[PDB]
């Protein structure tokens, strides 16, 4: 198909099923549906613990370094993954989002020292 | 932040500010 | 920049509403005979 | 297959409609200050514009009551003052009025611009002229609204790579047989942050459609 | 003020004028207007160049109007505007030349330093000091105090109106304000630094009532508050400068009532600085200490102000206009060679235009 305009990125196309969500890390035009034609799958993603307590993270890097050599964008919970994986900075907003819930957690810990 | 660029906020977003917030706690509150 | 003259005398005025509307008939018109 | 003629026709006539209707700056650039609204479109400002648009002047407002249009004078910007303590301003080269606005406070103009005390080599037009955000620096005060120091703007060279690219880049370092012990790291001399407020270039800008 | 030599128009009465009928002209504009083409600035040269009559000048005044809103506008040659204002001068039309001259964005009228001196000098002469005030608050609208002699002129004007003046409007104490300050600056003499002082007196009260964006907006003046403590700086300044400067006891009574007065929205200023309104006491404090400095150092004025300003004039205004004529004269001669160029240019183009029509 032809679009006016577009990229290349990088992100996440949600499958499984109803309560049980998994996700494939894969290359596709921006204007494509989320779940439908895509470039390359560069890899998959469990966001439910297993039997090990274990989150599964699946990435392609060689071929994740070659689409973002190519000119792909990168979707944020994307970049989040790989800031986890250390294959990227960790996020800003991963940072702050941390040290929010370090103030709410303080906040918590001194009402219940208060009462 | 130095307190002149956070005067400087003050400004910019006058009327639409929250309370400042300070450093985090080193560690995770339990 | 300089300054361009320009001469009312020696400029033609613009003709509006051009109809091609016409050509387009006419072209249907000979496919059609 | 059939030649589709009339979407030639609806093609071309369109075009040369929208060539004979180009609105002028005064009309798709006015504003009705009492429900901050552009009467060609219909469509509001944004909340924090608001104040700035009851307040500040646009750079032709200032412009029209010069000599001259006032080439060669320095303009800055309101927001330019309240975000940045160097000096930032535009050393008018050329403007080009629109005509048909009653007051002249209409158009385009061209610069040289100073952001930060860091002056550019050629003048370019300027961005953001139909803004409520001009203020027109006078003769008296040039000498010392333009006084700026440069200061030594010794930033980072190298970062560290991430710690798994870094692993991997000493991993295929020491199976290629390289035994060295330094550090992989990450240039960003050549990557420059330029701060999201600097000017875009208005000669790449759209302009909006007449309808 | 300003001697005969200086407002002769036999000079210019003298220009090469290729004679026009202002009829046909203003009918050629207005076909060229009809058919929204550009009229070329020899047009209105012309036609401004050909005025022989009181309802010629309200013609013109139209056409002047029509020109600036125009393709051409900013091709309004300035041999333009200095025959507009002398034309006005000659058939007793000083009101359209005031006129054009404060609604200068519809009229394009920006004359140069000599034009301002005539017009004001005429003014001046008539007794006209109301109109005299008004040029003085043009000039400084456009900052155009480049020239002694204007500098002279405005401060003699604006003492002038000051002395019989009693009640103020705040934009009345701002134009007058900005007007003393700006001459004032240029002036390394007594006169020059009482009003200085004066000027940023009135300039502190309005930002101290009326805020600072009322001094500042749409004003040649700075946004930078802090003008009362630019009234003690130049006090201090008279304080540390060689002896024949001194600074007048007008200004400082002035200075001291501002105080004494003021002693008795966004926000546009960092919450980390301090304001002026709780500056003013330590301004009260600093007014006295120097106050009684330049008491005791002898470097204060018993002369008015307007008195002063005359003594200044009668001293330096004859030399200021011997340098302005010289640059007149000069200026005339340059307009001369530029607008024979110009038609030269327009008989060429004309010719290039022809052929291509025929072609
Ligand atoms: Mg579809």
């Amino acid at each position: 198909k032809a679009y006016r305009g577009g990229h290349l990125t990088i992100r996440l196309a949600l499958g499984g099923c109803t309560n049980r969500p998994f996700y494939r890390i894969v290359a596709a035009h921006n204007k494509c549906p989320r779940d439908g034609r895509f470039v390359e799958q560069l890899g998959s993603y469990d966001p439910l613990p297993n039997s090990h307590g274990e989150k599964l993270v699946a990435l392609n890097l060689d071929r994740i370094r070659h689409w973002i050599g190519c000119g792909a964008h990168l979707s944020k919970p994307m970049e989040k993954l790989l800031g986890l994986a250390g294959f990227f900075p960790l996020h800003p907003m991963m940072i702050t989002n941390a040290e929010r819930l370090r103030r709410k957690r303080a906040r918590e810990v001194l009402l219940a020292s208060q009462k | 932040p130095p307190e002149r660029e956070l005067s400087r906020l003050r400004r910019l977003y006058q009327g639409h500010l929250q309370e400042e917030s300070g450093p985090p706690p080193e560690s995770m509150p339990k | 920049m300089q300054e361009r003259f320009l001469f009312p005398e020696y400029i033609l005025d613009p003709e509006p509403q051009p109809t091609r509307e016409k050509q387009l008939q006419e072209l249907q018109q000979q496919q059609e005979e | 297959v059939r030649p589709r003629l009339i979407a030639e026709l609806a093609r071309r006539v369109r075009a040369l409609r929208e060539q004979l209707n180009r609105p002028r700056d005064s009309q798709l650039y006015a504003v009705d200050y009492e429900t901050l609204t552009r009467p060609f479109s219909g469509r509001r400002l944004p909340v924090r514009a608001w104040a700035d648009v009851r307040r500040e002047s646009r750079l032709l407002q200032l412009l029209g009551r010069l000599p001259l249009f006032g080439l060669g004078r320095l303009v800055t910007r309101k927001s330019w003052l309240w975000q940045h303590d160097e000096p930032c301003y535009w050393r008018l080269t050329r403007v080009r009025p629109d005509y048909t606005a009653q007051n002249l406070d209409h158009g385009k103009a061209w610069g040289i611009l100073t952001f930060k005390g860091k002056t550019e080599s050629e003048a370019r037009e300027i961005e953001h002229v139909m803004y409520h955000d001009w203020r027109l620096v006078p003769k008296h005060e040039e000498e010392a609204f333009t006084a700026f120091t440069p200061a030594p703007e010794d930033s980072l060279a190298s970062v560290p790579y991430p710690p798994l690219l870094r692993a991997m880049i000493i991993a295929e370092r020491q199976k290629n047989g390289d035994t060295s012990t330094e550090e992989p790291m990450l240039n960003v001399q050549r990557i420059r942050m330029e701060p999201w407020d600097y000017p875009a270039k208005q000669e790449d800008k759209g302009r909006a459609k007449g309808t | 003020l300003l001697s005969s030599a200086y407002v002769d128009s036999h000079k210019w009465e003298a220009r090469e004028k290729e004679h026009y009928c202002l009829a046909d002209l203003a009918s050629l504009m207005d076909k060229t207007f009809e058919r929204k083409l550009p009229v070329s600035s020899l047009t209105i040269s012309r036609l401004i160049d050909n005025i022989s009559s009181r309802e010629e000048i309200d013609h013109a005044e139209y056409y002047l109007y029509k020109f600036r809103h125009s393709p051409n506008c900013w091709y309004l040659r300035n041999w333009t505007i200095h025959t507009w204002i002398r034309q006005c001068l000659k058939y007793d039309a000083q009101d359209k030349a005031l006129y054009t001259l404060v609604n200068k964005v519809q009229y394009g009228i920006f004359p140069d330093n000599f034009t301002f001196n005539l017009l004001m000098d005429s003014f001046i002469k008539k007794e006209n000091y109301k109109d005299a005030l008004s040029v003085v608050f043009e000039v400084m609208m456009q900052e155009a105090f480049e020239v002694p002699s204007t500098q002279l002129l405005s401060l003699y004007v604006l003492f002038h109106c000051l002395a019989k003046k009693t009640d103020f409007s705040w934009e009345e104490e701002r134009n007058f304000g900005a007007s003393l300050l700006l001459p004032g600056l240029k002036q390394k003499n007594s006169v020059g630094f009482s009003s200085q002082l004066y000027g940023y007196a009135l300039l502190g009260k309005v930002e101290l009532q009326q805020g600072l964006r009322a001094v500042y907006h749409n004003m040649p003046l700075i946004w930078k508050p802090g003008y009362l403590d630019r009234a003690l700086q130049v006090m201090e300044k008279v304080a540390a400068s060689p002896e024949d400067i001194k600074l007048c006891r007008e200004a400082l009574d002035v200075l001291g009532a501002v105080l004494k007065a003021l002693t008795s929205k966004l926000v546009e200023q960092l919450d980390i600085e301090e304001t002026e309104q709780s500056k003013l006491p330590q301004y009260l404090e600093r007014f006295k200490a120097l106050h009684s400095k330049l008491q005791a150092l002898g470097k204060i004025e018993s002369e008015g102000l307007l008195s002063l300003t005359t003594q200044l004039v009668k001293e330096k205004l004859s030399t200021c206009e011997a340098e302005d004529i010289a640059t007149y004269e000069q200026n005339l001669q340059q307009w001369h060679l530029d607008l024979v160029q110009l038609i030269q240019r327009e008989q060429q183009q004309r010719e290039q235009a022809k052929q291509e029509y025929q072609a």
